[PDB]
RNA sequence: CCCAUGAACGAGGAAUUCCCAGUAAGUGCGGGUCAUAAGCUUGCGUUGAUUAAGUCCCUGCCCUUUGUACACACCGCCCGU
């Protein structure tokens, strides 16, 4: 049976999406169907601010940011639990989590 | 010899750490970056397959790292981490972390930290296939 | 390796593989207390005294 | 009437008659710190030593002692002596006086008044005892 | 003759704080002339550890199968040629208790490691309650496993353990044993 | 009941069973069977703990979502010389 309304992906008005590789098993998945993340964290952990603080040669040098952008294939999404599967009626939630 | 000059001034270095997910590299260079000081990795500090990459590996490089510099007249350091980068992974591995804070926990003085994995404007192909590593 | 006073506001819980570890979350009496998170065993009595004999263990999770 | 619970613990008993008499320095019958059993003799020395000779000389408690067991028959002295006390002030001048020296005799230990309720629980199905079971094959 | 007890005094005795009853602590119902009691200390949690480190030391000496519980020992060990030595020591009495353990005490240990690997340890440390618990639990356990048939046997087990058991030393054995496992263990920072 | 001629006389192949306090274990005593008939069981006392106040790793159970070509219900169904 047609599981989604958008077969999972988000090709809409077009015929070919080029693809990219999933960050985890290299594997081929169309640009729209892949499962983005962009990670925006902290170079230097909370459990290593205060010390790389206390050593840095300015004051208040304020750490820099790692910007990562992670695109995973549906399998390595599933497995790595950055989506799970959801009842029929709350796969159509579209919301994302307000973290 | 050594710089001794202002024993009030900080004299400052370039730690390049290659925190790959196999093994990590504390690598204390000139600031221009052509000559070396000292370069410790994990795989010299224990001994064994996985452990290379461990976050104890890499602290211990890093104090051996900055006990070198230290005996060598350098005080502080500027970070350049680095990942693996190319077309493959680009976060840092487990020992990023850990040889950051052992630098900084060794008497060690911070200065800039910047991150310097290689991003391509497009790449190569990958090592994996089209359907990727299936392991 | 000062220890330090820290009063326990709340138990994380237990981690291993069958259970074998512990995590709370400590404060400060009246020393500019922070909300620092570290691991911590068993027994832990009403606003008890953990032993930050250094600053920089925050036990880390997950 | 008649107001008479003397002591008891456990399971001994120290059947403790309070009048007036001589009343001297005896457990069983016996010597201070005598006892042949020689384990637990000294926790009737403690108190005496603060109050004086007077305070003995008309409190004749004749007691049956009996029953096995150290727990039991010691611990059951303390607690005879005590409510032998707390009758003695309370009906004789005020219970305030009784107050005082139940309440450093009772605040001292706890275990006087408390008995172990602990004892022997039934054995049950398949098991050699109460939680054991019988080695169960495959 | 006003000296409270009978072996302490308040005229000069001065200690110049309070603040130094971590393991013992004796001032409320809890008081019995002498730590015999027989009682429970598995009834629920910290009960081992509110247990006094002295009555735990001579108490939870209780393994293997030929003394097991059975507590004349304990009073043979703390009743008989303690409290006369106490005052046939002639000095200070308080060494004894002061000369045991406040430089020896584990202050870190460790739990295990992933699924696969035991070369390391997580480290972990407690409030005094669960640190006492674990670190003379494994103590007392490794004493009488191996210190079956001892030459160190009792009718003189008072001494060595009762100026190495509550506080004011570093100088005991498996505590060695366990302090460089703990700096083995606060390696892991 | 006992005469001392020594029992690998002081922690145990892969494989495993039971157990959270008056509990495990030691220890004996009754009942059933029966003629006193017990190394069985069923109870009872007595001495009396070490560990733990946790978890879902193993073995399983339950409450939800999910997939199924199974419904004899995965010890299922089924593919190719």
């Amino acid at each position: 049976t047609k599981k989604r309304r958008n077969n999972g992906r988000a090709k809409k008005g077009r015929g070919h999406v080029q693809p990219i590789r999933c960050t985890n098993c290299a594997r081929c998945v169309p640009k729209d169907k892949a499962i983005k993340k962009f990670v925006i964290r902290n170079i230097v952990e909370a459990a290593a601010v205060r010390d790389i603080s206390e050593a840095s040669v300015f004051d208040a040098y304020v750490l820099p940011k790692l910007y990562v952008k992670l695109h995973y294939c549906v399998s390595c999404v599933i497995h790595s639990k950055v989506v799970r599967n959801r009842s029929r009626e709350a796969r159509k939630d579209r919301t994302p989590p307000p973290r | 010899l050594g710089p001794q000059v202002a024993e009030g001034e900080n004299v400052f270095g370039v730690c390049h750490i290659f925190a790959s997910f196999n093994d990590t590299f504390v690598h204390v260079t000139d600031l221009s970056g052509k000559e070396t000081i000292c370069r410790v990795t994990g795989g010299m500090k224990v001994k064994a397959d996985r452990d290379e990459s461990s976050p104890y590996a890499a602290m211990l490089a890093a104090q051996d790292v900055a006990q070198r510099c230290k005996e060598l007249g350098i005080t502080a350091l500027h970070i350049k981490l680095r990942a693996t980068g190319g077309n493959r992974t680009k976060t840092p591995g487990p020992g990023a972390q850990s040889a950051l804070r052992a630098l900084a926990r060794s008497g060690m003085k911070i200065g800039r930290i910047e991150d310097v994995t290689p991003i391509p404007s497009d790449s190569t192909r990958r090592k994996g296939g089209r359907r990727g590593r299936r392991l | 390796q000062p220890i330090k006073l820290a009063r326990v506001t709340k138990v994380l819980g237990r981690t291993g593989s069958q259970g074998q570890c512990t995590q709370v979350r400590v404060e400060f009496m009246d020393d500019t207390s922070r909300s620092i998170i570290r691991n911590v065993k068993g027994p832990v009595r009403e606003g008890d005294v953990l032993t930050l004999l250094e600053s920089e263990r925050e036990a880390r999770r997950l | 009437q008649s107001v008479q619970v003397f002591g008891r613990k456990k399971t001994a008993t120290a059947v403790a008659h309070c009048k007036r008499g001589n009343g001297l320095i005896k457990v069983n019958g016996r010597p201070l710190e005598m006892i042949e059993p020689r384990t637990l003799q000294y926790k009737l020395l403690e108190p005496v030593l603060l109050l004086g000779k007077e305070r003995f000389a008309g409190v004749d408690i004749r007691v049956r002692v009996k029953g096995g067991g150290h727990v039991a028959q010691i611990y059951a002295i303390r607690q005879s002596i005590s409510k032998a006390l707390v009758a003695y002030y309370q009906k004789y001048v005020d219970e305030a006086s009784k107050k005082e020296i139940k309440d450093i005799l009772i605040q001292y230990d706890r275990t006087l008044l408390v008995a172990d309720p602990r004892r022997c629980e039934s054995k049950k199905f398949g098991g050699p005892g109460a939680r054991a079971r019988y080695q169960k094959s495959y | 003759d006003i000296k409270l007890f009978g072996k302490w005094s308040t005229d000069d005795v001065q200690i110049n704080d309070i603040s130094l009853q971590d393991y013992i602590a004796v001032k409320e119902k809890y008081a019995k002339y002498l730590p015999h009691s027989a009682g429970r200390y598995a009834a629920k949690r910290f009960r081992k550890a509110q247990c006094p480190i002295v009555e735990r030391l001579t108490n939870s000496m209780m393994m293997h199968g030929r003394n097991n519980g059975k507590k004349l020992m304990t009073v043979r060990i703390v009743k008989h040629a303690f409290e006369i030595i106490h005052l046939l020591t002639g000095e200070n009495p308080l060494q004894v208790l002061v000369n045991a353990i406040i430089n020896s005490g584990p202050r870190e240990d460790s739990t295990r490691i992933g699924r696969a690997g035991t070369v390391r340890r997580q480290a972990v440390d407690v409030s005094p309650l669960r640190r006492v618990n674990q670190a003379i639990w494994l103590l007392c356990t490794g004493a009488r496993e191996a210190a079956f048939r001892n030459i160190k046997t009792i009718a003189e087990c008072l001494a060595d353990e009762l100026i190495n058991a509550a506080k004011g030393s570093s100088n005991s054995y498996a505590i060695k044993k366990k302090d460089e496992l703990e700096r083995v263990a606060k390696s892991n920072r």
